[PDB]
């Protein structure tokens, strides 16, 4: 309708217009060249004496003649419904399927709204993976967002898969009868390449899930800016059907570095100050705002779970993307290098991987009484193995002395015993029998967190 | 056709004024003597042009025309035996033309426009065509050449000429429309020429050297990230890939670089022949050259002219292989324009856009099948050079987020002059899951399990030689000696890949498991005498040794007989036990 | 006999897994093919009355 | 079997969208030439220079040049009778800074997600 002309320079992704007054902070512009091509944008400073816009595609063939600057929506919405579960979208939400778009129930801000805590909930309810490092130290429960490291080149792409196929909270132990509802995936791609979403779209049609999933893939020859969009559109969407048809909405982000280096483009085609590595400072309050849009609530049987997945650039918990993650989120998965050469699926080294709220989600009834003396007499033996194998490099093998060869046989038992599977589905008594296994090969004495009721029942 | 004057030159930008209404990336002559600019940061009435020649010489008030249409090549036929430039203009004309050297702002064309090539149809006047439908061929040099339909024009065909022989340039498709079609099409180095749909990789790029298929192979439409300091080869190892392949056409865009490399290139490949044609080589290997003394602007057009010949021959059945050659020097290109525009710099001065121009372009490689009906792959192996190793640079760690295999080149194991220099450990690549049902019909039927135990040997060698350091070999047991033994075997008699030597410089796959059938029958044949009692020491200079250690020189008209007979002895010499 | 007994079992389930399958994709498409045209059907009875609502929305 | 027959279902509740807007096309194509079309176009000039702050041009048909021509006569606005416009008018503000749309289309192309939104769950049933 209320178009605008005046556009005084244009590079990078930034352009400026002027005599912009009633263009409202943060809204949606859609540009028209010459000859018809519509792009987007999102007006990110306003004034009556100009104003600025980032432009979500290529900056190609804009003139300064034409290219009309045309406004909608004064705070970014996508239009939301349930008729969404079978067809994928792009970058910014449009769909790409040969069908007609969503006929929406509600319009909802792509922005989220920052959630109440009192409005919150414990997260309380177990799940299980099948993977017996993740339900054995480090729990993952139903609220929790914690994501997956990755190094250069190791699975988290197959990790995610067996956790988007093969993860499904238990009822029968945790005491309420059943209701045994599958899960719902919304999973959000970020720049991955071509033969990462080849892998998840047949990983997905293998095991059945795109009859109750949404795709928001923004590939690597999509354009660079939208990745901004893309995280906080999927997230608002899983809101939607987490808070108001009562679901298990399990999502995942992949590779948030690219959604951070989009991050870094913008923060740094607009001059600002950056912190460590050249990241700006609000990437903080960024990533937080998409993260905390997860949890449980009250009374609404709802509940959203997050996998994003990180790419470590020099495989380090120090470089700022990771550091700043595992500041905002809660508990983590970290993969190694050094464990995957010995071929090891998965290649999940279970030291540097926390669970922040193991503690709530597992104890008397709820698990098993044991495990969480069990969780951590492995985190302390396999600690005292791990850091005894490098005197063992230093001295020699002739140089040792007794149970220095029964904390050696622990840690490679351990390491080519459980966390080394296929992608075979063990179960949580299944992973605490193969962990009295590997308990077996300690004497007693050293068992000090395995009070005596647990060492008197299931030694063997 | 906007035309200003110069406002102002400061280092090779040149912005000039008065352009209210030059659209972004166009390619306008700016100066009188036709120097070629790209447009960028309009402004007020005012674009950005960057030259890519120099502009050591030019004044204020000279035209700047703009050319209205962006930075396009032009594709059709005759590309191939051919050298071009950056901004793809071809090197021997300007020397049929200027001398030995290259002068500032000569105007020549893309492709000849006086070789008279063999029409012969396929369409008949009524029919249909749509973007990429197949028109008529062309015999080019071994070849059917197939020119097909610009994938913008769609409509009904009035009529067609008939089989003679043409002028590139030729009106020879005129469509029910007022549309005409030559020989060649033009087309814009920023986009991809779009597909119907991409595959997944299932087959093997047989990349012809041993350890570069055996252990970390890259798939027809993967792509390969080669790091590696100087003096760690890089030249011999792109030029082995250049002469050694299963590819259709070999698009070898070397940026930043030597000149020596490219007249290497261009003398010795005229009387090499590739192994399924007969014939030069030099008749599939289209070249881009840009040694690091020409300007520093066209290596940006240089890298993506590359990429749009791949495309345009992927578009004809061709598995096209290309060759990108230092990208570091690309990256540099970006880091000294974008501070050449004082924008921000972030990660030692490389803009904050190159991880956005790295994935778009090693995305435009893989596995399609094109509009006509065809099947394609275009792979690209991506020659990065950082500084002294210190991957944490932001360029390698870039790439290393979107490649199907990384080849780590090292600086220790180059300095006893062994070539190539692939590190055993930390390169990787990750399409040895999708090849093995391939491999398991083509090379062997236990081919994947043979490298599982020759890997695993590997890696237990180098877990052994740390401890053989630190304590010294005097406290071999018995078999970490054999370890170490067969350690010596593998990288002196299996990874010793010459690239001179006439029948080393081309393996095949047969040969390969050949050879490593033969290492792990030899160490399970030897390990059953190690716990008979024999001396470690004995069991070295056993003649056979010498019969595996040279059994790589043999041809494949040689290898059998041999072969067959090396295994009787390998089977008889503990016999004599 | 208990290699026969599994091959004959194997037989059996595929068989039964095909049938069944064909079975269901028949009564899937029967029911698809039926609510589509009930609903086309019903959307038409529905018609002609919220149009002029949408255009006198639209008329000023 | 059942994403098939949701998507059978979704195409078919498109298509009756799909007929139902392509109706309200034909509407609008009919809008244009009708007797009191002339009076719509008054009272949508009216309601575009009331949204027109401070404008300078408003440009329309030429034979719709009458049709609000005492509006046109009215406000001192540089009435430019362009034929491009068949549905609505086009407002420039003093500056070559702001044009303003009216028309029929570009309304039902800003309206047609709350006609989805209200009336499919209005004509579904």
């Amino acid at each position: 309708k209320k178009e605008y002309t005046g556009i005084t320079y244009i590079s990078g992704p930034l352009l400026f217009v002027e005599n912009a007054k009633d263009l409202a902070y943060g809204a949606i512009v859609d540009i028209k060249d010459g000859t018809g091509r519509v792009r987007g944008g999102q007006v990110i400073e306003v004034s009556e004496e100009y104003a600025v816009i980032q432009v979500f595609e290529e900056t190609t063939g804009l003139d300064l003649a034409t290219t009309s600057v045309s406004l909608v929506e004064d705070v970014a919405r996508l239009g939301v419904s349930k008729e969404m579960l079978g067809r994928r979208f792009n970058g910014i939400g449009k769909p790409i399927d040969g069908l007609p778009p969503i006929t929406p129930e509600k319009r909802l801000p792509i922005t989220g709204l920052p959630l109440n805590p009192v409005a919150r909930r414990k997260p309380e309810q177990f799940i299980q993976t099948g993977i017996s490092t993740i339900d054995v130290m480090n729990t993952l429960v139903r609220g929790q967002k914690l994501p997956i490291f990755s190094g250069s080149g190791l699975p988290a792409n197959e990790i995610a898969a067996q956790i988007a196929r093969q993860a499904t909270v238990r009822p029968d132990l945790s005491g309420e009868g059943e209701k045994e509802e599958p899960f719902a995936v919304v999973f959000a791609a970020m720049g991955i390449t071509q033969r990462e979403l080849s892998y998840f779209i047949q990983e997905f049609e293998r095991t059945g899930a795109l009859s109750r999933s949404v795709l928001f893939l923004n590939k690597a020859d999509d354009p660079t800016i939208e990745r901004i969009l893309t995280p906080r559109m999927a997230l608002t969407v899983a809101e939607y059907l987490a808070f108001e048809h009562d679901y298990h909405v399990l999502v995942i982000l992949t590779d948030m570095t690219n959604y951070c280096e989009a991050l870094r483009e913008i923060g740094a085609a607009r001059e600002e100050i950056p912190g460590r590595r050249g990241y700006p400072g609000y990437m903080y309050t960024d990533l937080a705002t998409i993260y905390e849009r997860a949890g449980v609530v009250e009374g609404k049987k709802g509940s959203v779970t997050q996998i994003p997945i990180l790419s470590m650039p020099d495989d380090d918990r120090t470089h700022p993307i990771p550091d700043l993650t595992g500041y905002i989120t809660e508990g983590q998965i970290q993969l190694s290098r050094e464990l995957h050469r010995k071929g090891i699926y998965p290649p999940i080294d279970p030291l540097p991987s926390l669970s922040r709220l193991m503690n709530n989600g597992v104890g008397k009834g709820k698990t098993r009484e044991d495990h969480k003396q069990v969780s951590d007499q492995l985190y302390s033996a396999y600690a005292n193995g791990v850091d005894i194998r490098k005197l063992v490099a230093i001295i020699g093998e002739d140089a040792l002395t007794e149970n220095d060869r029964r904390y050696l046989q622990f840690a490679d038992a351990f390491e080519r015993f459980f966390i080394n599977q296929g992608q075979q589905n063990r179960s949580i008594e299944e992973s605490l029998q193969i962990a009295w296994a590997l308990l077996s090969m300690l004497p007693q004495g050293e068992l000090k967190r395995i009070s005596k009721d647990h060492i008197g029942k299931y030694y063997g | 056709m906007i035309q200003g004057v110069i406002q102002k030159i400061a280092g090779p930008a040149v912005i000039a004024k008065g352009m209210l209404g030059a659209r972004m990336y166009d390619i306008c002559k700016v100066g009188e003597e036709g120097l070629v600019g790209e447009i960028i940061r309009l402004d007020g009435d005012t674009a950005f042009v960057q030259v890519y020649e120099d502009t050591s010489g030019l004044k204020v008030g000279e035209p700047v025309v703009s050319t209205g249409l962006p930075l396009a090549v032009e594709l059709g036929p005759g590309m191939l035996n051919g050298i071009y430039d950056g901004i793809q203009r071809p090197l021997e004309r300007i020397r049929e033309k200027t001398g030995i050297y290259i002068t500032r702002g000569v105007v020549v064309h893309a492709l000849d426009r006086e070789k008279k090539w063999a029409w012969t149809p396929m369409v008949k006047p009524g029919d249909e065509v749509r973007g990429g439908m197949v028109l008529g061929t062309v015999p080019e040099f071994g070849f059917t050449h197939k020119i097909l339909v610009p994938p913008d024009v769609r409509g009904r065909v009035k009529e067609v000429k008939p089989a003679g022989e043409y002028t590139v340039e030729e009106p020879v498709v005129v469509l029910e429309d007022g549309t005409e079609l030559k020989m060649y099409h033009t087309w814009p180095v920023r986009r991809a020429r779009p597909v119907q749909r991409k595959l997944d990789p299932n087959t093997p790029f047989l990349t012809g050297m041993r350890i570069l298929d055996v252990l970390f192979p890259v798939a027809m439409g993967g792509t390969a990230a080669i790091p590696g300091p100087f003096g760690s080869g890089k030249t011999v190892t792109q030029q082995s890939l250049a002469k050694w392949s299963n590819a259709d056409v070999v698009v070898y865009v070397g940026c930043g670089e030597r000149g020596n490399e490219m007249t290497d290139v261009l003398v010795e490949f005229p009387e090499l022949t590739d192994p399924k044609t007969g014939g030069p080589l030099m008749h599939r290997t289209v070249l881009i050259a840009n040694t690091s003394n020409m300007p520093v602007a066209a290596r940006e057009a240089s890298i993506y002219v590359g990429v749009t010949i791949a495309e345009y021959f992927r578009d004809q059945g061709f598995s096209v292989a290309l060759m990108a050659d230092s990208t570091s020097r690309w990256a540099e290109a970006l880091r000294e324009i974008s501070s050449r525009l004082e924008e921000m710099p972030a990660e030692e001065g490389y803009p904050p856009y190159l991880a956005a121009r790295l994935a778009a372009f090693y995305e435009r490689a893989g596995k399609v099948i094109t509009l006509g009906g065809e099947e394609g792959a275009v792979t690209i192996v991506g020659a990065v050079s950082p500084p002294g190793g210190d991957m944490s640079e932001p360029v390698t760690q870039s790439t290393l987020r979107i490649v199907g295999a990384f080849w780590r080149l090292d600086a220790s194991l180059a300095f006893r002059r062994h070539f190539p220099a692939i590190n055993w450990n930390g390169s990787y690549s990750l399409f040895t899951s999708a090849l093995d049902p391939w491999y398991r019909e083509n090379v062997a039927e236990d081919y994947p399990e043979l490298r599982d135990a020759i890997s695993e040997l590997l890696q237990r060698e180098a877990g052994l030689q740390e401890i053989v350091q630190l304590v010294g070999p005097d406290a071999l047991q018995d078999a970490e000696r054999l370890v170490i033994e067969v350690g010596r075997i593998i990288r002196e008699d299996f990874l010793q890949q010459n690239a001179y030597h006439e029948v080393d410089a081309y393996c095949s796959m047969k040969k390969a498991y050949g050879i490593m059938k033969m290492i792990l029958a030899f160490y399970k044949e030897a390990e059953a005498a190690i716990k008979r009692g024999v001396s470690i020491d004995e069991i070295l200079q056993l003649p056979v040794l010498e019969r595996i250690g040279r059994a790589r020189y043999v041809s494949e008209e040689e290898f059998p007989a041999y072969f067959e007979e090396a295994m009787k002895e390998i089977q008889g010499a503990f016999k004599a036990l | 006999e208990a290699e026969a007994k599994a091959k004959a079992l194997e037989a059996q389930y595929r068989e039964r897994e095909r049938a069944e399958t064909e079975a269901l994709l028949a009564r899937y498409r029967e029911r698809a093919e039926a609510e589509a045209k009930a609903v086309r059907e019903k959307a038409m009875a529905r018609l002609d009355e919220a149009v002029a609502l949408v255009l006198k929305e639209v008329l000023p | 079997g059942e994403l098939l027959v949701a998507t059978a279902r979704t195409q078919a509740r498109g298509e009756v969208l799909e007929e139902v807007r392509r109706r309200v096309r034909e509407a609008l194509e009919a809008l244009p030439q009708k007797p009191e079309w002339p009076e719509v176009v008054r009272k949508l000039a009216l309601e575009a220079l009331e949204a027109l702050p401070g404008a300078k041009a408003l440009v329309a048909n030429p034979e719709d040049l009458p049709h609000l021509e005492a509006l046109a006569r009215e406000r001192g606005v540089e009435l430019q009778a362009e034929p491009a416009l068949r549905l609505g008018v086009r407002a420039v503000g003093a500056e070559g800074k702001t044009q303003v749309e009216n028309s029929l289309l570009a309304r039902l192309d800003r309206a047609w997600d709350a006609l989805s939104s209200k009336v499919a769950q209005a004509l579904w049933g």
